[PDB]
RNA sequence: GACAUUGUGAAGAGUCAGACUCU
RNA sequence: CGGCACUGUUGGUUCGCUUGCUCCUUGGAGUCGGGUUGCUUGAAAGUGCAGCCUAAAGUGGGUGAUAAACUUCAUCUAAGGC
RNA sequence: CUCAACCUGAACUCAGUCGUGAUUACCCGCUGAACUUAAGCAUAUCAUUUAGCGGAGGAAAAGAAACUAAAAAGGAUUCCCUUAGUAACGGCGAGUGAAACGGGAAGAGCCCAGCGCCGAAUCGAUCAGUCUUUGGCUGCUUCGAAAUGUGGCGUAUAGGUGUA
C-alpha cells in the first residue's frame, strides 16, 4: 500500500497533506502547544477534593470543534495532523481555513498532537 | 354566485358548497428544500476542492463550443430527465460565465 | 459542522480526489477476507447517521460480495420444464448485495446484532460494505436505555428475517395505491388473506 | 358442458383453496372476549369514559358523502388553540389530538372548537392530590356524581331535519335551471379554447 | 461487439476551437 | 400468589412546562432519478423487486394511475430507528 | 542506532460474556416445479402454490405518510363488513382480479443523524464502603473507551434565544 500511494498520480487537494510542516518550523509548533496542555490525570486528582473540600487558555481539538472555530474566525492557528485516515475527515480544513483567512499548517503525527492533548490521537 | 335558484353549484368553474376561507400558513413540513446559507458555503467549497465529474467536463466543452442542444441531448442521457438536465446545464452555464469574467 | 462537509465531499465520487482514494482502498480491501473486522468505521459520518456510536459494544465489519446476476443452480443448464422455466443466465436474485453483505455478516457472527451497514467500495467484480453490529450483552448496551431496543430477544438475526434498512427494500413495504400489495406487513400475509374461502356462520 | 341458457359461470376454485379455509364459528366467543376486554379496560381505567379519547368532527371526503359529518381521528392544532387547550393540556385531559390534519374553512374550525368547548363543560377533573385541591380541579360534590361513560364520548346526532315550508318567490320561478347548469358546463369545456383564441387575437 | 474494471507517457492521422478521437 | 387504593419510609430526581411577542434557525448519495435486462402484479407506453451502465438537486425531491414538452395547482418529505 | 508514541495485525487453558441445536399450527426472508385447465399445445393456468433453505415470538410482521384524494376534504399500523367478481389483466381464449371513499373492533405515540449551543458535563471493568445483596447505590480507587467525538437540549406538530 506504501508504494502505491507513490506510485499513482496523486490529485493535488491529496498531496497538499504529503508536505507537512519541516522540523524546525514543527518544534516550534510544539514548544508553543506545550504550554496550554489540558489538565492533567493527576491535576485531576489534586484538584478534586480540593472543589470538593470547597478554565484557562487551552488547545482545542476536534474536526467538528475545530471547523466550528474556523468558521467563526474565533481561531488564532489550526494544525492538521498529515496521517489522519480516514482522509475524508480533515479533507476540508485547509481550504476552509484559508477561506475564512486563519492561519493553519499541516503538522507531522496525529499521535503527537494527541500527546500534546493527553490523549492517543 | 348564490342568489335566487342557486345555493351552490355541482358542476362549472364556480363550483362548490359556500364556504369561508381561512388565511393560509405554510406548514413546518414544507419547508424541506431551502438550502440554508451555511449550506450553501459547504457546497461552494466542496466544489472548489473536488473539482468537476467527467461528464461535467464534457459538458463544459460543449457550452465553451457553444453546442447548447448537443450539451442539453448529453445531459438527457447521462442525468436522465430534462428537468435535470436542464438544472445541470444552467449550473454549468454559469461556471463558464463565472470563468470567462474571472479570467478575461 | 465538520459532518456536513465529510457527506458532501462523499457525495463527490466522481472527482479526483475521492477516486483516487477509492481506488487504493478497493485494491486494500480486495486483499483481504470476505468477512473482516475493521478497528473503526471507514465513512464515520454515514455510520453515525445509520445509528453508530463511538461507544463500546459497536463493531465494525467490512463484507466482500461479488456482483452479478444470480445463475440458477443445474446442470448444464438443464430445467427439465416448459419453455417459460428455461431461464438460466439473466436472473436477477430478489435481494439486493448490500441485503447478501449483511446476511453474511449476521451469519457470521451469530452473537452480535446487525444494526446497518453502508457502501464503501467497488469494482468490476466485488461490491463492499460495512456492516454495524452491536454487542447485546455488553454492559454499555444493556444499561443504556436507547439501546435496549436490540437486546431483546425479538431482534435476533434481522438480517436473516429482513427487518435491517437494506432487507426491508426488498419487500416491498409502503403506503398508497402503488404498494397495496403488502397489506398487512407481507406479500405472503396478504395473498393468504385474499385467496383464503371465508364461510361465514349464517349464509 | 353448460346446455341451453344460463349465465356462464365464474367461481373461483380452480386453486388449491382447501388449504386456506376460514370459519366463523368463534364469532361469538370474539364478542365474549371484546365485552370482557371492554369490562376489563373500564375497570382499570374508571371513572375515564372507557371508550377514550375525546374524537373530532369531520366531513366524509367525496361529493358522494359530503352532506354527512362523522367521528374523526383528533382534533387540530387551530381547532385546540381556538378552543384555548394547550397540546399537552390534551394529551392529559384525554382529548385525541390530530398532528396531521389542517383547517382550511372556518365552518370546519368552528365545530370542531364548539365540540371541545361542551367537552370541557362537561369534564370533571380529580385533584392531583386528593387532600389538596388546586385551580381548575372540580369541586367536591362534583366529584361525587362522577360516574364512568360507556360508548363514544360526545356521540353525534344523525337525525335529518326538513326546512320549513316557505313561499315561492318570483324571482325563483324566472331562474333557467337546465340552462344554466348546460352554460356552467359550456363554460368550463371550452374555457382553454377560449383562452387560446383570446391570446392569437391579442398577438394578431 | 459495447460499457465498467482501466492507470501513466510518447509518435502519427483526423476533428474542432487547449481539448477530443482513433492508430 | 397476585392487582389496586391510602399511609409512612428509603434512594434517586425536578431551575422545568403552556401562550403571546422578539430575533435566530431548520434536515439521510453509488441514494434518488434515467436506460436496458429478468422476475412479479389487476397495474394497462411499466405496480413491486433486483442485476449492469449512468448518476443528481436544493423551495429541491416524490406523487396526482396514458408517454412528452410548456403551464394551473394540490399533497407529502424518501434514501436512519423504536 | 536508543528510547517513546500512534496505526495496523497477532498469540494466550489471560478476567468475564454471548452464539450453535431442537419444535410447526400461526409468523418473517428467500428459492421455486410439474400433474392439472385450456376438450390438442408452447404464453396463460395450476401458482408468485407442493417440495427445498434460513430466522423469531407469544404472537410475529406492520406502523406514525416522500399517504388517500380532488370535498364544505380525510389523517400511523393491524383486522372485519362493503366496495366486488367491480376497475383492470388475459393465445382479450380458458381464466384471473385489487384499492380508496363508507360502516365498524382497537386506538398511543415517539427517538436520532444533520444544523446550533454546553462542551467530556458521558460510559465499561477493577478496588473500597454500604443495602432490602443471583443485584443496586457512593467515590481524590486504579485502569480503560471517547475530540475520527460519549453525554445534555433538540427532529418537521418544528426547534432555540430573550422577554411578559
Amino acid at each position: 500500500s506504501a508504494i502505491l500511494q507513490k506510485r499513482l498520480k496523486v490529485p493535488p487537494t491529496i498531496n497538499q497533506f504529503r508536505t507537512a510542516l519541516d522540523s524546525q518550523s514543527a518544534r516550534q509548533a510544539f514548544k508553543l502547544l506545550d504550554k496550554y496542555r489540558p489538565e492533567s490525570t493527576e491535576a485531576k486528582k489534586n484538584r478534586l477534593r480540593a472543589r470538593a473540600e470547597a478554565r484557562p487558555n487551552t488547545v482545542r481539538h476536534g474536526v467538528n470543534t475545530i471547523t466550528r472555530l474556523v468558521e467563526t474566525r474565533r481561531a488564532q492557528l489550526v494544525l492538521i495532523a498529515h496521517d489522519v485516515n480516514p482522509l475524508e475527515i480533515v479533507l476540508h480544513l485547509p481550504a476552509l481555513c484559508r477561506k475564512y483567512n486563519v492561519p493553519y499548517a499541516i503538522i507531522k503525527g496525529k499521535a503527537s498532537l494527541g500527546t500534546v492533548v493527553r490523549r492517543k490521537t | 354566485m348564490s342568489g335566487p335558484g342557486i345555493e351552490g353549484l355541482a358542476v362549472g368553474l364556480n363550483k362548490g358548497h359556500a364556504a369561508t376561507q381561512l388565511p393560509v400558513k405554510q406548514r413546518q413540513n414544507r419547508h424541506k428544500g431551502v438550502a440554508s446559507k451555511k449550506t450553501k458555503i459547504v457546497r461552494e467549497l466542496v466544489r472548489e476542492i473536488t473539482g468537476f465529474a467527467p461528464y461535467e467536463r464534457r459538458v463544459l466543452e460543449m457550452l465553451r463550443i457553444s453546442k447548447d442542444k448537443r450539451a442539453l441531448k448529453f445531459l438527457k442521457r447521462r442525468i436522465g430527465t430534462h428537468r435535470r438536465a436542464k438544472g445541470k446545464r444552467e449550473e454549468l452555464q454559469n461556471v463558464i460565465i463565472a470563468q470567462r469574467k474571472a479570467h478575461k | 459542522g465538520a459532518y456536513k462537509y465529510m457527506q458532501e465531499i462523499w457525495r463527490k465520487k466522481q472527482s479526483d480526489a475521492l477516486r483516487y482514494l477509492l481506488r487504493i482502498r478497493t485494491w486494500h480491501y480486495r486483499q483481504l477476507s470476505a468477512v473482516h473486522r475493521v478497528p473503526r468505521p471507514t465513512r464515520p459520518e454515514k455510520a453515525r447517521r445509520l445509528g453508530y456510536r463511538a461507544k463500546q459494544g459497536f463493531v465494525v465489519y467490512r463484507v466482500r460480495v461479488r456482483r452479478g446476476n444470480r445463475k440458477r443452480p443445474v446442470c448444464k443448464g438443464q430445467t427439465y420444464g416448459k419453455p417459460k422455466t428455461h431461464g438460466v443466465n439473466e436472473l436477477k436474485n430478489a435481494k439486493s448485495k448490500q441485503a447478501v453483505a449483511e446476511g453474511r455478516a449476521g451469519r457470521r457472527l451469530g452473537s452480535l446484532r446487525v444494526l446497518n451497514s453502508y457502501w464503501v467500495a467497488e469494482d468490476s467484480t466485488y461490491k463492499f460494505y460495512e456492516v454495524v453490529l452491536i454487542d447485546p450483552f455488553h454492559k454499555a448496551i444493556r444499561r443504556n436505555p436507547d439501546t435496549q431496543w436490540i437486546t431483546k430477544p425479538v431482534h435476533k438475526h434481522r438480517e436473516q428475517r429482513g427487518l435491517t434498512s437494506a432487507g426491508r427494500k426488498s419487500r416491498g413495504l409502503g403506503k398508497g395505491w402503488r404498494f397495496s400489495a403488502t397489506r398487512g406487513g407481507s406479500q405472503a400475509k396478504n395473498w393468504k388473506r385474499k385467496n383464503t374461502k371465508v364461510f361465514h356462520r349464517k349464509r | 358442458a353448460p346446455r341451453g341458457n344460463q349465465m356462464l359461470g365464474n367461481a373461483h376454485f380452480r386453486k388449491h383453496w382447501h388449504k386456506r379455509i376460514k370459519t366463523w364459528f368463534d364469532q361469538p366467543a370474539r364478542k365474549l372476549r371484546r365485552r370482557q376486554n371492554r369490562q376489563a379496560k373500564a375497570v382499570e381505567i374508571a371513572p375515564r369514559p372507557v371508550a377514550g379519547l375525546l374524537r373530532s368532527v369531520v366531513r366524509c371526503p367525496q361529493k358522494r358523502y359530503n352532506t354527512k359529518t362523522r367521528l374523526g381521528r383528533g382534533f387540530s392544532l387551530q381547532e385546540l388553540k381556538a378552543a384555548g387547550i394547550s397540546q399537552a393540556q390534551a394529551r392529559t385531559i384525554g382529548i385525541a389530538v390530530d398532528v396531521r390534519r389542517t383547517n382550511k374553512t372556518a365552518e370546519g374550525l368552528k365545530a370542531n372548537a364548539d365540540r371541545l368547548k361542551e367537552y370541557k363543560a362537561k369534564l370533571i377533573l380529580f385533584p392531583k392530590k386528593a387532600s389538596a385541591p388546586k385551580k381548575g380541579d372540580s369541586s367536591a360534590e362534583e366529584l361525587k356524581v362522577a360516574a364512568q361513560l360507556r360508548g363514544d364520548v360526545l356521540p353525534l346526532s344523525h337525525t335529518i331535519t326538513f326546512d320549513e315550508p316557505r313561499q315561492v318567490t318570483d324571482a325563483e320561478r324566472k331562474v333557467e335551471i337546465f340552462r344554466l347548469l348546460r352554460k356552467e358546463r359550456a363554460d368550463k369545456k371550452y374555457r382553454g379554447k377560449r383562452e387560446k383564441r383570446a391570446r392569437e387575437a391579442a398577438e394578431e
